[PDB]
């Protein structure tokens, strides 16, 4: 319902960074991966799909800032037409 | 030599000859180009209120 | 809206896009000879790149 | 060489599927 | 477990008991907060 | 002399990462002292520095 | 005065007040950074 916002900058900088135990064999190639991946651009198109996709959410003055003042101007033109041929 | 403290960019085709670190300042490509120019305002600004 | 324009008329210039450079052949544009920057787009497979 | 993946559901980083009743295996979780 | 493909964040702490790798994508601490016509006469 | 301009965004993510050969043992303790230096803040004062 | 028409707004302003309430998931790299914290503000 977008009922919230952010507010200010970032107080830390980090990262996400996919984890492994202590030796293990995943670990040596999981970062050429997410390097590959980097390089690609693939984690740039998976942020887009996931936040970008999902969105729900001087100068000078405009029509609409002083619509208003239009509104009443017809308006009146009339009120006086119609006063001119009530009493013609 | 034995180390780099540089200005050097982290790939995969270094990683795989040598060992980077965590990164201590985050960047990304960017474009230069000459400064602005400031314009001059134009015959017939003044309507542009 | 006059009186508070003044300054900005006497400061007006536009910018750039990295799209708008790739579209104009004109303007040229080139990289460090060896560096992460050249890598990378020789690497890359993104129709701008 | 299979691989014990963990996770959490934190959207939009991990959610389940609708009717992910009919989903079995991995694909229950997008 | 053997892997971790999660939204977990890098610390020196977790380092010390773990393999991180390369983050897969940048973050910082941040803050969340709850969110006419005839406007000529407003002056 | 402020001749020149950054335009646009960045068009990829990067970082810049001390780095050091094969089998050094400067790898581990280098990637310790980044982090303790980051969480210090000592890296946002030589930035603003 | 139509011449002149034409919350926090940081960290620093968010520690001054204590009228607004803070707060963060229990156990996660955001508390234990702000336990670990030396900071004046955190």
């Amino acid at each position: 319902p977008c009922d919230t916002m952010k507010v200010g900058g970032n107080l830390d900088s980090k990262g996400y960074g996919i984890a492994t135990p202590k030796g293990s064999s995943l670990g040596t190639p999981v970062n050429l991966a997410v390097l590959k991946l980097s390089e690609q651009g693939v984690l740039d198109k998976l942020k887009n799909k996931w936040w970008y996709d999902k969105g729900e959410c001087t100068s000078a003055l405009s029509l609409s800032n002083v619509a208003g003042v239009f509104y009443i101007l017809v308006g009146g033109l009339g009120l006086a037409m119609l006063v001119a041929l009530i009493e013609f | 030599a034995d180390i780099a403290i540089a200005p050097l960019t982290i790939t995969l085709v270094r990683e795989e000859v040598i060992d980077f670190s965590k990164p201590f300042m985050s960047l990304g490509i960017s474009i230069m180009i000459k400064k602005p120019q400031k314009s001059k305002p134009g015959v017939f600004s003044f309507l542009d209120p | 809206n006059l009186a508070a324009f003044l300054t900005v008329e006497r400061m007006v210039s536009p910018i750039e896009s990295a799209e708008d450079l790739s579209k104009q052949t004109e303007i040229a544009y080139g990289t460090l000879d060896s560096g992460s920057t050249k890598e990378f787009f020789r690497r890359s497979k993104i129709a701008v790149f | 060489k299979t691989v014990v993946v963990t996770t959490i559901l934190e959207s939009p980083y991990v959610m389940m599927k609708k009717n992910h009743e009919m989903l079995e295996g991995n694909e229950r979780y997008e």
